[PDB]
């Protein structure tokens, strides 16, 4: 339950009017939590293979994600290759 | 998971054709004259027959002006526009307040427009191929593009601009589109489910296969006011080069609307309504705490009420023989100058009574889903009659808190007196602050 | 991304990124009709499995060679048994009119030579009772030419029937969803 504990002296500003400041405070005092049903693919991805864009199969990109529970391989759909390495990281990354 | 704040206990004036009111109905009890006048006014409003009507009501705090305003707003339905904003919001920063008042008048008046549109949608097959007929390199102007959809496939070629739209969407052969033929551009549903599963993972959504016949046709009806059109026309909507991205990244500010734009929008809306596209409805304007306005507004409204498109406004001042804010000697009843009151009439909103106040408290208990005993209800109502109903209204909920902490579902005299002790009122503070050494 | 971040022009190919912890120390490889998708050995295997699916029990379980020869061009020894044929002369003892109403012609003899002919479709292929093109217009008159898929594939779970949380095996390449099924997949399916 976040609060708004601010003295009323600094209501004046050179970027927000009194009405805008009061409206901002009122709308900040009332919050909303949001639940999003996001997904995951966890597990040790021991290798990241990126095959060429073959005509029959547009991406044969192997990548072996496996947790402690099981051993498994996967496949990249010509969109996630740079998703791994937006920042330069290696395989084996959860 | 509910919140009732001094309202949601009101749902209508509760009248009939013959102007007969109901003593307890729609969250309103009493006020026969006020309810009759409000019913007559809203009946006049519903006919859309006039513009610029005005009225001032004399009502003290807690007498029921805001309740009447909310009830009248709900009388016309959600679709009829309304914008009752605080009287202190006029004094803005980035735009002169008379321009803001014109903007609100522009917002208030309503309209209902419509448009019928067609659209085509995965891609069955694809065959691309006119002559330059001169020194030009070539002339590409037709490509057969597939259109899968679900209920039947109808491939068709159009202007090449649709083809470049296909490349713009970057859709593959197994990709579904949604191409409204009115513009020839592409709206992307996403990828398809048939030529899908080419890989175990895909960040791009597979997207459900489109349902229905490909040559989709529909009609849309939207009720949009004119100020949205003005602000949409003011700023650019497209662009590809630096100007568009910098302007959109730039933060627009509130400006002054030119009257030539008013003439233009009136002309185009008249042209569209004459084709049957749009139908006309007036608006409703309300301002509370009006007596704090200055004399310049109080005298500009003298001519602003003569505007031929200005909808019906309602004027609400609670004070009495007061000078208009910023007037050295212009003192008037309710802080509104006589040369302005010579353009409208006066209603009297009066406070409530004993049985009226006790029924108000009981109904507030009902909407707050709490049970009230006769003794506590009568004590609350009585001390409201001496001083103020709002005291009992704001004591109801903490008394329910005390009852819950006492593991009971009723208010007893103990709870109301405990709330009285732990929570004072204005009257008890009128005789206690003077004996304070520390301010 | 991190603007003007550390990079030494090491690969950075948008469609090439190979790394590992070195348990094998290798790198990436380099150097709508089913008849134009896969080869013929696996479709032959699937047809053999389907022809076994034709076989219902011990009666037809060893009949697979006959079915294979038909397709490619006391349990099954024909319906001739005296415990079936020679007994049926008394099985209709409820009522019947079995009488000889027929002259003596080669049709009457064919009533008996073809009766227990010990003849099959395979013998039909090996005999001249029908010409060569009749078996072709019996076989080819059924099979299609090119239409093999016009709606997508399902790829159901092999053992269970799950629809989500699906995943393939490391080296067997068989569809499955539950990791519980993997316990028997790596034992009988992989
Ligand atoms: N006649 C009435 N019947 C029922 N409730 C009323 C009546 N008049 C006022 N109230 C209630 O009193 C509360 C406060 O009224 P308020 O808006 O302060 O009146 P005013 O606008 O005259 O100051 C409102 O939430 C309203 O529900
Ligand atoms: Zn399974
Ligand atoms: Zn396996």
């Amino acid at each position: 339950v976040p609060f708004t504990a601010i003295a009323g002296s600094e209501i004046f500003s050179l970027e927000l009017s009194k009405t805008e400041a009061l409206t901002q405070a009122f709308r900040k005092s009332i919050g909303i939590k949001i639940k999003e049903e996001t997904e995951l693919i966890e597990g040790e991805v021991v290798e990241i293979q990126i095959d060429r864009s073959i005509t029959g199969g547009h991406k044969q990109g192997k990548l072996t994600i496996k947790t402690t529970d099981m051993e498994t391989i996967y496949e990249l759909g010509n969109k996630m290759i740079d998703g791994l390495t937006k920042e330069k990281v290696l395989a084996g990354d959860v | 998971v509910t919140r009732t704040a001094a309202h949601t206990h009101i749902k209508g004036l509760g009248l009939d054709e013959s102007g007969v009111a109901k003593r307890v109905e729609g969250g309103f009890v009493g006020q026969i004259e006020a309810r009759e006048a409000c019913g007559v006014i809203v009946d006049l409003i519903k006919a859309k027959k006039m513009s610029g009507r005005a009225i001032l009501l004399a009502g003290g705090p807690s007498t029921g002006k805001t309740a009447l305003a909310l009830a009248i707003s709900q009388e016309l339905g959600p679709k009829v526009p309304f914008c009752p904003l605080v009287g202190s919001e006029l004094y803005s920063v980035e735009v002169k307040k008379t321009e803001t008042l014109m903007e609100n008048f522009r917002r208030a008046i309503g309209l209902r427009i419509k448009e019928t549109k067609e659209v085509y949608e995965e891609v069955t097959e694809l065959t691309p191929e006119e002559n330059p007929l001169g020194g030009y390199g070539k002339t590409i102007s037709h490509v057969i593009v597939g259109l899968k959809s679900a209920k039947g496939t109808k491939t068709l070629r159009l202007d090449p601009t649709i083809y470049e739209s296909i490349q713009r969407e970057k859709v593959s052969i197994g990709d579904v589109i949604y191409i409204e033929a009115n513009t020839g551009a592409v709206k992307r549903v996403g990828r398809s489910d048939a030529y899908a599963t080419e890989f175990d993972l895909e960040t791009e959504e597979y997207v459900p296969l489109p349902k229905g016949e490909v040559h989709k046709k529909k009609e849309i009806v939207q009720d949009v006011t004119l100020h949205d059109l003005d602000v949409a026309n003011a700023r650019p909507q497209g662009g590809q080069d630096v100007i568009s991205m910098m302007g959109q990244l730039l933060k627009p500010k509130k400006t002054e609307i030119t009257e030539k734009l008013r003439q233009e929008v009136n002309k185009v809306v008249a042209k569209y309504i004459d084709q049957g596209v749009a139908e006309l409805i007036p608006g409703v304007l309300f301002i509370d705490e009006v007596n704090m306005l200055d004399i310049e507004i109080f005298t500009y409204l003298n001519k602003a009420l003569e505007s031929n498109i200005a909808p019906v406004v309602v004027l609400a001042s609670n004070r009495g023989m007061t000078t208009v804010r910023g007037t050295e000697d212009v003192i008037s009843p309710h802080g509104v100058p006589p040369d302005l009151i010579d353009r409208l009439l006066i209603v009297r909103t009066l406070p409530y009574d004993k049985d009226e106040i006790r029924t108000i408290i009981e109904r507030r208990a009902t909407v707050e889903r709490l049970q009230v005993e006769s003794s506590a209800l009568d004590l609350l109502a009585t001390m409201g009659t001496e001083t103020s109903l709002r005291y009992a209204l704001q004591l109801l909920a903490p008394c329910g808190i005390l009852a819950q902490t006492s593991n009971r579902k009723e208010i007893v005299v103990n709870d109301v007196n405990e709330a009285k002790l732990l929570f004072l009122d204005a009257k008890r503070s009128t005789k206690i602050l003077e004996t304070s050494a520390n301010y | 991304k991190a603007l003007v971040e550390e990079i030494d022009k090491k690969t950075y190919n948008p469609d090439i990124y190979f790394t590992s912890l070195d348990p094998q120390a290798r790198r990436y490889t380099s150097k709508h009709s089913f008849e134009e998708r896969y080869t013929q050995q696996e479709i032959l295997q699937s047809d053999r499995r389907f022809m076994e699916l034709n076989t219902e029990n011990f009666s037809d379980l060893p009949n697979v060679p006959t079915l294979l020869s038909d397709l490619t061009g006391y349990g099954h020894g024909w319906v001739l048994k005296p415990e079936t044929l020679r007994e049926i002369q008394l099985s209709y003892k409820s009522t019947k009119l079995p009488k000889p109403k027929r002259k003596n012609t080669n049709r009457i003899v064919a009533l008996k030579k073809v009766l227990s002919s010990k003849r099959n479709l395979h013998s039909f292929l090996d005999s001249a009772l029908l010409n060569l093109m009749d078996k072709n217009v019996i076989y080819h008159n059924v099979y299609n030419k090119r239409y093999f898929k016009v709606l997508p594939l399902i790829t159901t779970c092999s053992i269970c029937g799950g629809y989500d949380s699906i995943s393939s095996c490391v080296n067997c390449g068989n569809k499955i969803c539950s990791v519980s099924c993997f316990k028997l997949h790596n034992e009988t399916r992989c």
